[PDB]
């Protein structure tokens, strides 16, 4: 869903596009239709 | 459909229409999941805070 979203791409602090973890933290609790449990669980699932 | 773009900012927009709460209504509906300041610069509404 959030692929290409403007309020997810607001905090993509990477020119190469291999973005950090905390971009997903900031750009999906600032942005709604998500939840912080899902955020921390996803970055648990993410490759750190 | 573009000529109306240049009147969104003004306060005198909802002149003859009755329910002039309109800006607050769109801010309540869509402003939560968007820039509330994006609303408060697009739709006028100077100093929404």
């Amino acid at each position: 869903d959030i692929v290409g979203s403007e309020a997810f791409q607001d905090y993509v602090t990477d020119p190469r596009g291999l973005i950090s973890k905390k971009d997903f933290q900031k750009a999906m609790d600032s942005q709604k239709q998500f939840t912080g449990p899902e955020i921390q669980f996803l970055l648990s699932c993410s490759e750190a | 459909g573009q000529w109306d773009r240049l009147v969104l900012n003004t306060p005198s927009f909802p002149s003859n229409y009755w329910d002039k709460f309109v800006k607050r209504k769109v801010l309540d509906k869509h402003g939560d999941i968007f820039g509330r300041e994006r609303i408060a610069e697009l739709l006028g509404m100077d100093l929404a805070s």
